[PDB]
């Protein structure tokens, strides 16, 4: 089922160090260098299915902090309106984890109807589907206080 | 390997 037919990239996690390392990711086929970011789980609105302005949350960082990298949960909506949404509220990238563990999928973009279409244009975030071991893993490195940095690179595209 | 959702 041309299962393993995916455009892979690398990422790095660059700390902790209990999770450091290179790990495999998908990028999305929508949006599209090398960026350093710190990532972020949150507390609500955690499938990015909603606008997180009725939540009140921003993603934008702080000058002279690292950009946000917002993790999101696979399911409940396309993958290109959570890229969208987190692209509102200020993520600089978005890491999306499979709610399955399994290979790697690759976000594809969906046909739209026509008042929701123009927003497939605007998307410029970089976006990357990763593991559920992966996600777990940062989840955990995130409840217990940990900052968890990262390095994007999409030369492979 | 492509998924919409």
């Amino acid at each position: 089922g041309s299962r393993f037919v995916v455009e892979k990239n690398n990422l790095k996690v660059t700390s902790p160090d209990s999770i450091k390392g290179i790990y495999e990711c998908a990028i999305g086929n929508f949006g599209v260098g090398t960026l350093v970011g710190t990532v972020v789980y949150p507390k609500s609105n955690q499938k990015a299915c909603k606008s997180y302005s009725d939540f009140d949350i921003s993603f934008k960082s702080k000058p002279g902090r690292l950009p946000t990298f917002v993790l999101i949960d696979r399911g409940d909506c396309y993958f290109t309106l959570k890229a969208w949404i987190a692209q509102q509220a200020g993520a600089a990238a978005i890491l999306v984890a499979d709610s399955k563990a399994e290979p790697l999928i690759t976000m594809d973009t969906p046909e739209e109807d026509k008042s929701d279409a123009d927003y497939l244009q605007n998307i410029t975030i970089p976006s990357a589907l990763i593991t559920k071991t992966l996600g777990d893993s940062i989840k955990s490195a995130l409840s217990g206080g940990d900052m968890v940095n990262m390095k994007l690179d999409w030369t492979e595209s | 390997s492509d998924r919409f959702v």
